[PDB]
């Protein structure tokens, strides 16, 4: 969810 | 004569593949990111809701 897009679009902006 | 200009049309019409030119001038313009979409592996971004 949120947490996952945070953790996956960290480096990817 | 007849069938010669009721069948040079119909071949022509009849052997037509221009959706594949469609796709190859798409190809033309993007292919490195459209067709050799192997960069990533999944995506990371939000979605709607």
């Amino acid at each position: 969810v949120f947490l996952m897009k945070q953790q996956s679009l960290l480096a990817k902006q | 004569q007849k069938l010669k200009q009721d069948g040079d049309s119909f071949r022509m019409k009849l052997n037509t593949q221009e959706i594949f030119d469609d796709w190859a001038r798409k190809v033309q313009q993007r292919n490195l990111g459209v067709s050799g979409r192997i960069f990533t592996i999944e995506s990371t971004r939000v979605r709607g809701r």
